[PDB]
């Protein structure tokens, strides 16, 4: 199934008065920042190629809280700024859903502009009738997959199976957690996806050459002092203190090797290891995966290696790892 | 209608850097500033829009002789049960109208990714594995055999910042301003520079603007070496030179990139 | 506490080449030197816990799960198991010409979920600061780079610390691996004087480690290269579904067999 | 009864607050302003802004309107539908029946209610096992002699933890009724 | 989907039935056969009619002389739509399987 590694997501939170109540245990709208924040780590963890941008809509209204970018911790820090955020007024899905169009517009064919619209209170005030920006999401191939909370939306209901995303109701935290999670690996390419090669640019990371010997001094590029050394490019030969980054002149994303294989996991995925409870034949105690003795009526195998894996290796690798221990000798 | 200089007269103070850099474009007199820009109460309002015959009843009642407090005070201001539910239906209505304007994947080649990108006798491996099989026949050496104090004080030398394997100024401040304002005027004119630049575009009218933009790029790269001639005739130390290498290499991408159109002609 | 877990790179071919070379340094004096480091570790404190793994081209097998000497018991039964499990697996050995390099990326696999087992399993009370002492010993296989970045990534999230101690050869994927998440690189050129830099590079723990003088980390040549002739290229033309660095623009990539729509 | 609850509605702050919440339509004797009130409640249905459609359960709207889903989720039962005692027509039906087969005047005109309450809430089960709550707010219905009356498929699925919920309770299950729903089969 | 009723076999357009569709096409079976007026109620608003039509019809089929034609009313001709619509699902599905037309004819006053 193709998947497109490089995806611009853009994260519609509402600020609305029904975020106000605090259905979940702490208030609603710090219990969704506060998750969405571990959400954009991981995302980026998971796809450092992919960048995230943030639309905070209230009082009709709707303000891009921080742009398209490729560096987590500025985010997280707009998210930390907004819990403080005075959460009164409506949300309006049309100004939300055109200014993520507006940005979304002259981005890359090639990558997968996505939006996961965080919908909280269930009224939608707009200018304009939605149905006929879904016209325009689907001629822009712009995925729009809401997640709604306390309320199973018809319009966005519809928004979501016509536009290609997917439609879900917080049934509890846990599952608030879960579905972020699931939302963070790259979807599925269907037909009116399509791929298509982008340039890229690989830095490396630079020194002084000789005890500071025709030094190349500058500051950054987006109160930064002078810097030694640091990361440069190909084109722009211009001082970038951190990777992976857009160019600000060439318009070129600059990222390393690891970052890009930070990503063929998902290009290869594991297949789930069955799971026999009885011993079936399996005389050693202590588990391959942890050399531990199984404590458990449980093992896992796969079907090239058949190994024998506990409970804790097999979700562990499955989850993390993203790759079997004994199966790759 | 000049929407041109109302824009500049709401950036004129408005926003600090955007004026600064696009006078600073001009201070020097580099270039005419048109290519700079070619290139690139709520109760009332919801009233407004609510209410149509309230639209016209203010188009009529202007205020003439007359007070907005007045104004404000004339808005609250069976046959009445019926009139209420009449409301309603009417005001939500129009609300509403208002609302309503009018592919599995295959590949051929996986073994690529077990080596990426990252670079690079039969009976060895038997004697090899003879020799080490009878290397440990004994163990425990550690009272003597693991250590040695010279072997332990050369490596402590070593380590020493002099020795192997451990190698071992924010003088200027009021510079750093000038250099930050350098750079981002660099940055400025480098975006539009290379906005079109990497892409082939084989067209006439696309061509022309990247013509005037590698000439305003001459014209640039004119004023920038004079101040850094100011800069430099201070103490001849710290060199900036990292500046030098962007200007160098916009050249060598334009004169390259020259040649190569000749080449194609 | 902290977890320690020695991944040793006990290969038949290159320690025996050592031994037929019949140069000072042995594989039977840096598993003491091993050894003597775990002891210590140890030694630091009752909550220290260590484990050791060896790494041989076929498959990798852990080396650790009175007083006759007046020995603390404890450090003396981890000296039998290690010396007697070490013995064993060194003694036997399949012979299999075809593949020869060393294993290193399932080791650090099976050093992870083993850390995570322990980690799940020790009290929530107490924070357990766990870390890998990777010894290197013989040069690595170009084949296990894609596993072993998976592993480097994994460790990265799981906040794991390899230290890599890599000796004769310099690994640019080790170094690479220890540079992501942030533990130390020695080299040490001395190998009869291995163990002092244990002593000091690497024992003490992440705690101590910024509060103390240290050597600096080695530059990292983060280079690409395109899947044709590989070599290095500081362009690389990438699709969207096989995310391949490549040589030139093409086409179709070979390895996508995606149908690209010339513009 | 609408009119007057709508009227003192109107006096407090309770109705500008739900015209915040949801956009609100009333229903009225005129046919012509009934269908374009409906033509308008379909289409703030489709969109997010959401409708409130206050009817009458007589109103020939009620019995030729049917709810499917994303219309008329929640349906809402303000009062037991009881036709005025005053009418003198029922008066002869009424009496008559007791005279004739023997049914109680209390018994036809609960029958009467139940029937037309029946009818009036059970459009959101239309059809494509489509979601939906049907709410009555009265506690006439907790009586055993509705409950009785009332038909077997609502009845069965009624159950007494919830027969007398409060305003504040009753709000909190269907909350979570319909975050059960809202997942797929 | 041909379900196998005690009565005969009866064709059905959709894929699966509850088991109040087992239920409602027994008793009104029963009712058929017992050739006596009745009443019963059925929940849902839609899927009743094509039950019951369908049962209809294959009694029809079984014993044609003990049923001369149905006589379906409804409360609206908006709704009587929806009900014509369904018959001619029915006939459709029932056409197919069949292979060939059948002297049925059904039409809306
Ligand atoms: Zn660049
Ligand atoms: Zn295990
Ligand atoms: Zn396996
Ligand atoms: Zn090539
Ligand atoms: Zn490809």
């Amino acid at each position: 199934v193709r998947l497109g590694m490089m995806r611009h997501l853009y994260v519609v939170v509402d600020g609305s008065r029904t975020m106000e109540d605090q259905d979940l245990k702490p208030n609603r709208l710090t219990c969704t920042l506060k998750l969405l924040e571990y959400f954009v780590e991981e995302y980026f963890d998971q796809n450092p190629i992919s960048q995230i941008g943030i639309i905070v809509t209230k009082s009709k209204r709707a303000e891009k809280l921080t742009e398209l970018s490729g560096n987590p911790r500025k985010h997280i820090t707009s998210l930390k700024k907004a819990v403080d955020m005075t959460c009164h007024g409506e949300p309006s899905l049309y100004n939300s859903l055109s200014i993520a169009m507006q940005t979304l517009k002259h981005m890359p064919g090639h990558t997968s502009r996505e939006v996961l619209i965080i919908f909280s209170s269930l009224t939608t005030c707009d200018p304009s009738n939605i149905y006929d920006l879904i016209k325009t999401l689907k001629a822009a191939k712009i995925r729009v997959s809401v997640i709604g909370l306390s309320a199973e939306v018809r319009v966005c209901t519809v928004l979501a199976r016509e536009t290609g995303g997917t439609y879900h109701v917080i049934l509890d935290e846990s599952h608030y957690k879960e579905l972020l999670t699931h939302h963070v690996s790259p979807p599925p390419a269907s037909s009116s996806s399509e791929c298509s090669l982008i340039r890229m640019g690989f830095p490396q990371h630079t020194i002084a050459s000789l005890s500071d010997q025709d030094a190349k001094p500058s500051f950054s590029m987006a109160e930064p002092g002078l810097t030694l050394g640091g990361y440069f490019c190909p084109q722009c030969r211009a001082k970038y203190c951190e990777l992976p980054v857009e160019c600000k002149i060439c318009g070129l994303t600059l990222v390393s090797a690891p970052h890009l294989a930070r990503s063929y996991h998902h290009l290869f995925p594991l297949d789930a290891f069955q799971e026999i409870p009885l011993e079936e034949y399996n005389g050693e105690r202590f588990c391959y995966g942890c050399q531990g003795e199984l404590k458990d009526q449980h093992v896992y195998v796969c079907a090239v290696c058949q190994n024998v894996f506990c409970v804790d290796c097999d979700v562990f690798v499955h989850d993390s790892l993203h790759c079997c221990p004994g199966c790759i000798h | 209608a000049n929407k041109e200089l109302e824009e500049k007269n709401r950036m004129l103070q408005e926003d600090p850097v955007l004026f600064q850099l696009y006078k600073d474009l001009v201070v020097s007199q580099v270039i005419s500033a048109e290519e700079f820009w070619a290139n690139r109460s709520d109760i009332i309002e919801s009233i407004f829009r609510t209410y149509p015959a309230v639209k016209m009843k203010y188009a009529e009642n202007v205020p003439h002789n007359m007070t907005e407090k007045e104004f404000w005070t004339r808005f609250f201001q069976e046959n009445s049960n019926a009139a209420i539910i009449k409301r309603f239906n009417h005001h939500s209505a129009m609300v509403l109208a208002a609302g309503l304007r009018k592919i599995a994947l295959n590949l051929k080649k996986s073994d690529r990714y077990y080596h990426g990108p990252t670079p690079i006798t039969s009976q060895d491996i038997i004697n090899s594995f003879q020799s080490i099989r009878q290397e440990m026949e004994a163990y425990t050496p550690k009272l003597t055999q693991v250590l040695s104090s010279s072997a332990a004080s050369s490596t402590i030398t070593a380590l020493s910042p002099g020795g192997a394997l451990m190698q071992g100024q924010m003088v200027p401040n009021d510079i750093q301003s000038e250099l930050k304002h350098l750079y981002v005027a660099v940055g400025e004119l480098l975006r539009h520079f290379w906005s079109c630049f990497p892409v082939n575009t084989p067209f006439l009218e696309e061509k022309v603007v990247k013509m005037k933009s590698n000439l305003e790029r001459f014209q640039v790269t004119k004023l920038c070496p004079f101040q850094e001639k100011i800069r430099r005739q201070y103490l001849s130390t710290n060199l900036v030179s990292h500046i030098e290498e962007m200007l160098q290499t916009a050249y060598n991408k334009l004169h390259t990139w020259q040649s190569r159109r000749l080449m194609k002609k | 506490l902290n977890l320690l877990v020695i991944v040793v790179d006990a290969n038949p071919i290159w320690w025996g080449k050592q031994a037929l070379k019949e140069s000072q340094f042995t594989l039977s004096k840096c598993i003491d030197a091993v050894m003597v480091l775990g002891n210590s570790h140890l030694f630091m404190n009752r909550s220290n816990k260590l484990a050791v793994i060896a790494s041989h081209i076929q498959e990798s097998r852990f080396l650790y799960p009175g007083s006759k000497d007046g020995k603390y018991e404890l450090l003396t039964s981890a000296n039998e198991v290690i010396v007697e499990e070490i013995k064993d697996l060194m003694t036997k050995s399949d012979i299999k010409g075809q593949h020869t390099e060393t294993l290193l990326a399932g080791s650090l696999a099976k050093a992870l979920c083993y850390i995570h087992r322990m980690n799940k399993e020790v009290k929530d009370n107490q924070e357990m600061k766990s870390r890998i002492l990777v010894i290197k010993a013989a040069e690595d296989s170009a084949l296990q780079y894609m596993n072993f970045m998976n592993v480097i990534f994994a460790a990265q999230k799981q906040n794991i610390l390899i230290d890599a101690c890599v000796l004769d050869s310099d690994s640019g994927l080790l170094q690479q691996a220890c540079d992501i998440t942030g533990g130390l690189y020695l080299k040490v050129p001395q190998m009869p004087s291995l163990l002092q830099y244990l002593l000091w590079v690497f024992l003490p723990d992440q705690d101590q480690r910024s509060q103390l003088i240290l050597p600096p980390p080695v530059h990292v040549d983060y280079r690409a290269a395109c899947f044709c002739h590989r070599n290095l290229i500081e362009i690389g033309y990438v699709c969207s579904v096989c995310l391949s660095i490549f040589c030139n623009f093409s086409p179709i990539c070979t390895t996508c067999e995606t149908a690209f729509k010339i513009s | 009864y609408m009119e007057s609850t709508v009227a003192s509605w109107y006096e407090q702050g309770i109705l500008e607050n739900i015209q915040r919440n949801k956009l609100l339509f009333i229903e009225t004797q005129d046919g012509a302003e009934t269908s374009v009130a409906l033509e308008k409640y379909q289409e703030a249905c489709e969109n997010g802004r959401g409708a409130i459609l206050l009817s009458v359960a007589r109103g020939k709207v009620s019995e030729g309107i049917d709810f499917v889903h994303h219309y008329g989720r929640a349906v809402i039962m303000f009062g037991v539908p009881y036709v005025y005692t005053q009418s003198r027509i029922l008066k002869a039906r009424l009496e008559y029946l007791r005279d004739q087969f023997q049914i109680r005047e209390n018994d036809f005109l609960t029958f009467d209610a139940m029937r037309h309450a029946a009818q009036c809430v059970g459009r959101a089960i239309r059809g494509k096992t489509d979601y939906g709550l049907m709410v009555f707010a009265d506690k006439r219905f907790a009586r055993g002699d509705k409950r009785g009356k009332l038909p077997r498929w609502i009845q069965e699925h009624l159950t007494d933890a919830n027969l007398n919920l409060t305003v504040d309770e009753g709000v909190q299950v269907a909350k979570y009724f319909l975050r059960q729903m809202a997942q797929p089969f | 989907m041909k379900l196998n009723v005690d009565g005969l076999l009866v064709y059905f357009p959709y894929d699966y039935i509850y088991p109040e569709q087992f239920s409602y096409m027994r008793e009104l079976k029963r009712t058929l056969d017992a050739k006596g007026h009745g009443v019963l109620e059925m929940p849902s608003g839609t899927g009743k009619t094509v039950s019951l039509l369908a049962l209809i019809m294959a009694y029809q089929r079984a014993y044609p002389l003990e049923v001369t034609k149905l006589i379906y009313c409804s409360r609206t001709v908006p709704e009587i739509e929806k009900v014509i619509e369904e018959l001619r699902k029915l006939l459709n599905f029932y056409e197919k399987q069949e292979g060939e037309k059948l002297p049925f004819l059904g039409l809306a006053l």
